[PDB]
Order: C-alpha cells, then structure tokens, then sequence
C-alpha cells in the first residue's frame, strides 16, 4: 500500500536567478533526482525506469524537460502580473503523484505551496485554490485555467501516466521495497538512560525499557532519523534515579528479526 | 474586439518627443507594442498587464512605455533616432492567448526638416476619345512636389469615398533622382462607366493627406510652414 | 531566428494554386497562426492551427500543421488579384497570456491578372482647373507589356497598375506619362515595347 | 523563517578506535538555502556527503549531511549550521551516546 511523491522546490531570488530541483519518492525510498545542473532527470535505483520502454522513457522525460523550463518562465512573468502585490524572494513547491491501492484502484494529487503554504490543488480539470489561500491568487489561476493543452496534460499525467507508471515500479522494484535489515542497538545514559536502534528496515519497530516482564510506560520515543544507507535510526529514552538502573533492560521487535527479540540489560 | 492606434502616421525630427498612443474599450488587462522592420517579424519592445505595470520586451532600447490606464497604453520616445523608423503595432487580450492588434502607425524620423513640403493636387478629366472608344471614363490624379513620401492618395464622389476602379501607384517617384532629398511624385487612377462620368450632378474628388510638420515643431525658413494637412483637386460630370 | 517561412517571395497568374511554407525551432508550439497583410496595412487573421496534426479551411485558403516536425504550409486555391500581399506566420508558445508570439518575416505574394479583351491605347487628359497642362494615359494593354522609365530626364512615367471595376467584372492595366519642358502622347512612350495594334486617337 | 533542528548521530555502535559513519539530519526549516558543516575539534572535516535535499507533508526542508570518522577518547566533533533564520550559527555536539 504505498505512496508516488514528486517533491518539487524551486527558489525565485530576484527576477534572474531561480532554480528548481526535484526527488521522487516511492514509500520512503528514492526513485530519482534531477537537480538545476542536470539537463536530465536522474534514477537513483536499478528499477527506476519501472516497466516503460526506453522510447516511452524519452517521451516522458522530453515532456518534464520542456515543463522545467516553460515553469520558470511563467512564475517570473505572473509575478510581473501581480506585482508591486506580490515580491522576490519566492519559493514555489509541488507536492504530485499517486497512493496505490489493491485492485486496480488510485488517488492522484497535485498540490502547489508558495513561501510554504499550501494554496493550489490541481482537481478534476482544472486549477483551484483551496481553502485559506489568498483571494489575489484567482488572477493566476485564471490564467493557467485558460491554458487547455496544460490542462488535458496534467489530466492524462494525473489520471493514466501516473498509476500506470507505478504499477511497474513497484513490479520492478519489489526485492528493494521488502528487503529485510537487522536492527544494532546499543546502551547509554545521561539520570536519563538511552536505548540506540539503528541499521533496521522497513520502519516499523517497537522499543521499549524493561525491569523483566514490565513495560516502563515512562519510555519516550524519538522521530525517526533517517541514515545515509536507506536504513532508519530512532531512540528510546527513560528517566530513572540513580542507583534503580540495576534491572533494566531495553527490548527491541522489529520484522526482520523473525521472532527472537534484541535485549540488552544494563 | 477593436484597437486603435493614433497617431496613424507621422513625421519627426531626431532628438524630437514623439508617443505612439494606444487605445482598447474591450478590458483587456495586458496590451502589447511591437515594431515591424523589413525582413524580419514583428518585434515585442514593450508590455503591460494593466494599468501602471509596464515591462520591457525584447527590444526595449529607446523606448519608454506608460499605462495610465486599463484603455490606453503609450509608447514613449524620448530622443527620437533615424534607426526608429518603421511601423508600429499595439494589440491587447485578456488571460487567453489572442492577442488582437491595432491597424499599425508608420513612422518616420528625418535627421532634419528643411525639405518637408506638401504636395500640389492636379486632377485630369477623361478622354472624349476613351469615352468613345470603350464606354468607360478614366480620370488621373497627380500629387506633386512633396517630401517626404507619407502621403495617402483617396478617391471620393458625392462625398463618399470609392476603392472600386481605383489603382494608385504601390510608391512614389522621385523628381530629381539625382538630388539627396528629391520630392515626389505620386499618381492615381479612377475608372467609371462614361454615363456615370457623363451625369453632371456626380462630384469627383481626389484627396491627399500629407504628413509633415506639427503645429509645435519649429519653422525658421521664410515659406509657408509644411504642416500636415489635406490638398484635394475636384470636378463635375458633363455631357 | 526561430520562425522560418520560404518562398521568400513567389510571383503567379490569377486563377493558380500555391503553396507557403513556415518551419520553426520554437519550443514549446502551442498554436500557429497565419497573417495576411495588404502593402500599408493591418494583420489579417487567416487561421490558426492547435492540434498535433492538424487541418483548417477558410474558403480558399486551407492549412496544415504538424507539431512533430514543426512544419506548417499554407495553400492558397486559384488566386486573385486581392491575395497579393504579405503572409505571416506566427507561433505562440503557451496556451495562455504568458505566452510569446515568434513571428515570422512573411512571404511576398504577387498575382498577376488574366486581362481578357486587351485594347491598348494612349489617350491625352486635360487638367480641370489649367487645362493647357496634360498627362498622357496608356491603358488597356495586357500583362506581357512591360513599361519602361522615359528616355528624357525632365519626362515623369509611372510603373504599370491594374485597377478593378467590380460590378462590371473588369480588370485593366495603365501607366501615366507627363512633362511640361513639344512633349505630346505618340512620343511618349517612345522608350518602351508597346504593342503594334495600338489606338493613337485623332 | 522558522528555526533549523539539528540531530547528531552514528550509524553504528561507537567503539573508541573503530571506523564509522557520522550522521548530522537538519530539518524543519525554510527557506532552503543552507551551509551545514560537520567539524572535527572545530575545523572543517573536507569529505563530507549530502544527501538531497527534500521536503515533508508540512512543506518544511530536511537534508541528511554524513561523513567517515574515528572516535577516540579525545576527538569532538560537531555540526554547524547557518542560515537566515539564526543570529549566529548553530553548533550541536556529539555527545558520545548517539
Ligand atoms: C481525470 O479524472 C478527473 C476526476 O478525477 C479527480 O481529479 C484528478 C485530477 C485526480 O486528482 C483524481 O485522483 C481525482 O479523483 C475527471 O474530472 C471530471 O471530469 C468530468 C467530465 O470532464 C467533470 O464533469 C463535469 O462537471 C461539471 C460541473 O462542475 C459540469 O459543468 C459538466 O457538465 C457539462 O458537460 C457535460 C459533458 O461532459 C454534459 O454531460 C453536461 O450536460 C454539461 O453540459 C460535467 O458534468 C467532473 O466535474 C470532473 N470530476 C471532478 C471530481 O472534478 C477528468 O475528466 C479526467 N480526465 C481525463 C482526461 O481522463
Ligand atoms: C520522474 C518520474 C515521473 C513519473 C511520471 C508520472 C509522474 C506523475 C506526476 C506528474 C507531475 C505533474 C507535474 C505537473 C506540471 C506538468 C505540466 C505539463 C504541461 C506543461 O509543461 N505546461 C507548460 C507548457 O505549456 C505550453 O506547452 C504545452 C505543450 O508542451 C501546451 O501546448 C500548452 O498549451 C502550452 O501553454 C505551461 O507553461 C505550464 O503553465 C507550466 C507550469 C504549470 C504549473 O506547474 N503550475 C503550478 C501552479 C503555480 C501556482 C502559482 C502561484 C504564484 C506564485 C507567484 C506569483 C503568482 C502565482
Ligand atoms: C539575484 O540573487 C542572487 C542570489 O541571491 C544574487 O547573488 C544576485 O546578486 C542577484 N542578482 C541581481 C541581478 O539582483
Ligand atoms: C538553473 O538552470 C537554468 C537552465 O538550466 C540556468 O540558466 C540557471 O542559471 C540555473 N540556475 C542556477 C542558480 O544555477
Ligand atoms: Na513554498
Ligand atoms: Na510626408
Ligand atoms: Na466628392
Ligand atoms: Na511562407
């Protein structure tokens, strides 16, 4: 049950300087890059062209070099439509894609922020704000709305190209989607002891501290911390007094260890 | 959707202010001013998408533009040069892609005004001869002696004005051809059934607007000031 | 440039087909628009093409436009003498205001017009108000006459032109000849290869 | 402009002694523009990976900086990070537990 993200940040500093750089995610797995520097889009995995043929690839990427450039142009010329309203610095993100369900069912999304706000959907045929966006924002979308060949575009990216495309990521890619990796964990304190679990995907674990058979409901999680490897990171603290760090263990569950459980006693 | 332009034509001396005016009853947000020169396209200099927004173009260099309003969009020449002599085009459009454009203002920007002078209008009845020969009546009108060459010839009768029988030459000739800044010469020809020449209550007149000077531009020689305006010759049918 | 259009210029007889060509490296081609304009005057829309491949017709001009190879034509269907004129091609580049029209330099057209019933004469014509001043009128010769600029300097002769009476479904060509500094009409058109059946009335 | 969070941590165990990878993870802050350095005793450690830069569902940036490094009984080591956001640049120690 996984989620197609292509996360897109373009920063506007003046009225000749910009940059727009994208990633692509599948789950929280990266499928592509493609920075300002590079004329194309780049795979970050073996699998990343998914079941397209090279030709259909060609297109596709054709298709996204033209919108990189037409994009840029365009935020600098609606900016000349609104402005002295609206100014440079601007910083414009799109959020795009699709969730993948069983069957053969799909929502995709389009979503557009401006200086980190969500403002802009695309939705059905057309562009919409959405609601708490600017009222100013009705003369760009206005505009784009007028554009028909965008539109029938976004519609054929959003409803077919993009499912489609996925589907055959998620054939191709499944050996890295369910790879199995062992979580290390490891001791420490500050009292405040300090339970280490490092090295495990996917990122479903539980941790917690334990004195034998009961869970120390004082135990506070941390955010998962990605590492540089596609492999999570993530701590469990508790605090004690000192002299009672006698009996405390910290038990680790996660899916790749099939079973027997990592414990480690203080 | 309609534009115009004013002025539609127009003579002027280097270093003098001239503004190409546009105007556009359709509220249209964004208007549009490009140049057209001789082997290549129309060129953008300047746009706006309404009033008080004005950007430059492609070809922005000595041009200065103004939208007072959501109506009238302004093309501004400070310092005028011989290099800005051409045709000038305004248009206007919504969100949409159309842009609708005026019908165009020609300029022309002399190093100097000494020579300007307006024509002198001679009109030629028909021939009893053609008459006779092929029932049809020929009448030639002749703009003489004007410089520069802006000159639009037309033909009216009973106060209207006709394009059908008419054929007036696609340029002047010069006078001088020799001469630096020769004056021209420009001819025209309406052609009519002879009963229609014939019936004398039918007025022929042939009319030449003349672009020259303004009523602002200086005038140090001791002949009459070329001042833009209207010469026309004029005749009766007759039996 | 971006917008290429070929012939640079084309000459042909009334009632004959031809075609107009516009290429482009414009990216990316929304629509394509056709331009008509007449020697001192505006843009005149013919048509305007916004598909893939695409096809559109206006009485006798029709066109093409495949985007894939960037290639536009314009055929234009037993001409006449009103399709003499300038043909523009433009691309716009988006879908919308924020786009940017690519023009073309244009192709020249000129048609040359079937005269029927030639009758080629030199008439004199006196002026209304000073009639001892004069012009002398050739007309009605067809369009393999050629008119050539007179030997004298001080004579004036214009080119040829061809006016249409239209109810009457009448077309003629003429030219103009005059001089005040002994100049009469049987030598006036001395220097050029006028025809053998030529009226010199009285 | 809100304020960047910084979380320094090693990927393995650390040993006194033995190789490792060190991980500094910078998040929730905008705009994007960035100068994160991962210091040695204070001084600019020279071969330092980044990864892409990215985005959550809140629309704030996150970038993961990392680096091949020894720990001993001695060494310190940090990361810095300027951006607009802050007066002074922000400077998170290892504290040898993560
Ligand atoms: C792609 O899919 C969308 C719907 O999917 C949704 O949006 C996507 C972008 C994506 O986010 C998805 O995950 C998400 O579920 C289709 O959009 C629908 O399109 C139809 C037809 O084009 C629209 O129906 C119209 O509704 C109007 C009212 O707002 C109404 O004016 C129209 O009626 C008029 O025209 C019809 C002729 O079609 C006629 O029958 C009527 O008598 C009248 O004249 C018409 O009913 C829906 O509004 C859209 N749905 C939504 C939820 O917005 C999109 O068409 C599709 N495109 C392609 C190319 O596959
Ligand atoms: C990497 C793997 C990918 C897998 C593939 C599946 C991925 C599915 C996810 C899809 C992601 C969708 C991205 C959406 C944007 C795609 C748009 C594609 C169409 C396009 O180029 N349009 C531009 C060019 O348009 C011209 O050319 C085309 C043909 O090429 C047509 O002829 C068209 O008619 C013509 O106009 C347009 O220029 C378009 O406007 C580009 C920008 C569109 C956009 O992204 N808009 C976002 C909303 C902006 C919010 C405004 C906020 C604002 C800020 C500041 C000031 C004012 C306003
Ligand atoms: C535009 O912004 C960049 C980056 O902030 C800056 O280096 C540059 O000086 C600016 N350029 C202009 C022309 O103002
Ligand atoms: C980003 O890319 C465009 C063209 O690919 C280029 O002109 C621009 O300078 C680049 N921006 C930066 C900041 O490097
Ligand atoms: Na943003
Ligand atoms: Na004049
Ligand atoms: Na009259
Ligand atoms: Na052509």
């Amino acid at each position: 049950n996984y989620t197609f993200r292509c996360l897109q940040m373009s920063s506007f500093a003046n009225r000749s300087w910009s940059r727009t750089d994208s990633v692509v995610w599948l789950g929280d797995l990266q499928t592509h890059r493609w920075s300002n520097d590079s004329a194309t889009i780049s795979f970050t995995k073996p699998w990343s062209q998914g079941k397209l043929s090279n030709q259909q690839w060609e297109k596709l990427q054709h298709m996204f070099q033209v919108y990189r450039v037409s994009f840029t142009r365009d935020i600098q010329e609606l900016v000349k439509m609104m402005s002295p309203k609206e100014d440079y610095p601007i910083e414009i993100q799109l959020s795009a894609g699709c969730e993948m369900y069983p069957g053969n069912a799909s929502e995709s999304f389009l979503h557009v922020a401006f200086q980190g706000k969500y403002v802009v959907r695309f939705w059905g045929t057309s562009w919409q704000t959405v609601p708490g966006a600017p009222s100013w924002l009705d003369l760009p979308i206005k505009v784009l709305n007028a554009d028909q060949g965008t539109s029938a575009t976004v519609q054929m990216l959003l409803n077919d190209t993009c499912p489609l495309f996925v589907r055959g990521l998620l054939e191709a890619g499944k050996s890295d989607l369910e790879k199995q990796e062992k979580p290390v964990a490891w001791l420490s304190s500050v009292r405040q002891l300090v339970c280490h679990v490092s090295g495990f995907y996917p990122k479903p674990v539980w941790v917690m501290w334990m004195r034998g058979d009961q869970e120390q409901q004082g135990t506070h999680r941390g955010d998962f911390l990605p590492n540089a490897d596609e492999t999570w990171y993530l701590q469990a603290t508790l605090d004690v007094e000192a002299g009672e760090e006698a009996g405390l263990a910290c038990r680790v569950k996660h899916s790749s260890l099939g079973g027997q459980d990592i414990i480690l006693y203080w | 959707a309609a534009v115009t332009q004013s002025p539609r034509n127009k003579v002027a001396v280097t270093g003098g202010k001239v503004t190409l005016s546009c105007n556009q009853t359709n509220n249209h947000n964004n208007m549009y001013w490009y140049r057209q020169d001789t082997g290549h396209g129309l060129r953008l200099i300047h746009y706006s998408y309404g009033a008080g927004s004005t950007e430059k173009g492609d070809i922005p260099d000595g041009y200065k533009a103004s939208r007072p309003s959501q109506e009238n969009f302004s093309l501004i020449l400070e310092l005028a040069t011989p290099s800005q002599t051409s045709v000038y085009f305004c248009a206007s459009g919504d969100e949409g892609y159309t842009q609708y454009f005026g019908p165009g203002t020609r300029l022309l920007v002399l190093e100097d005004l000494r020579n300007v002078t307006p024509p002198k209008v001679s009109l030629f009845e028909p021939s009893k001869a053609e008459i006779s020969h092929t029932q049809k009546a020929t009448l030639v009108c002749l703009a003489t002696g004007f410089y520069p060459d802006h000159v639009e010839l037309s033909w009216w009768v009973n106060g209207k004005e006709v394009h059908s029988g008419v054929c007036t030459d696609p340029q002047p000739l010069k006078e001088q051809p020799a001469l630096n800044d020769s004056r021209y010469s420009l001819s025209s020809r309406l052609r009519v059934s002879a009963t229609f020449w014939q019936n004398p209550r039918n007025h022929f007149r042939c009319q030449v607007q003349f672009y020259g000077l303004s009523e602002n531009d200086e005038w140090t020689q001791d002949r009459a000031k070329p001042v833009t305006q209207i010469v026309s010759a004029e005749a009766w049918g007759r039996a | 440039t971006q917008v290429e259009q070929s012939p640079q210029s084309l000459v042909v007889r009334q009632g004959e087909n031809c075609v107009l060509q516009c290429n482009y490296s414009v990216t990316p081609d929304n629509h394509l628009r056709w331009f008509k304009q007449d020697t001192g005057k505006g843009l005149v829309s013919l048509t305007v093409l916004v598909d893939q491949k695409d096809k559109t017709s206006n009485g006798r001009y029709s066109a093409t436009l495949d985007k894939d190879a960037k290639h536009s034509t314009l055929h234009i269907t037993a001409t006449l003498l009103d399709d003499t004129a300038t043909y523009i091609c433009v691309v716009g580049d988006r879908g919308s205001a924020l786009g940017r029209l690519h023009f073309g330099a244009g192709t020249q057209l000129i048609v040359i017009p079937d005269i029927q019933n030639p009758d080629p004469a030199v008439y004199q014509l006196r002026d209304s108000k000073s009639s001892d001043k004069s012009v002398c009128l050739f007309t009605d010769f067809d369009s393999q006459t050629n008119v050539s600029q007179s030997k004298d300097s001080d004579v004036y002769i214009t080119d040829k032109c061809v006016l249409d009476m239209r109810s009457m479904d009448f077309k003629s060509n003429s030219a103009v000849a005059w001089s005040n500094k002994d100049f009469a009409c049987a030598n006036a058109f001395n220097n050029s290869i006028i025809p053998e059946d030529t009226f010199f009335p009285s | 402009q809100k304020t960047p969070q910084i979380q320094v941590y090693s990927r393995h165990p650390p040993e006194n002694g033995k190789p490792n990878i060190l991980n500094c993870y910078v998040t929730q802050f905008h705009p994007p523009h960035i100068e994160i350095q991962m210091l040695k005793n204070g001084k600019k450690i020279p071969k330092v990976e980044m990864s892409d830069m990215s985005f959550s569902k809140d629309w704030s940036f996150y970038i993961l900086a990392h680096t091949e490094f020894t720990p001993t009984e001695t060494d310190t080591y940090a990361c810095r990070v300027k951006h607009a956001s802050m007066a002074e640049p922000k400077t998170v120690y290892w504290d040898r537990d993560m």
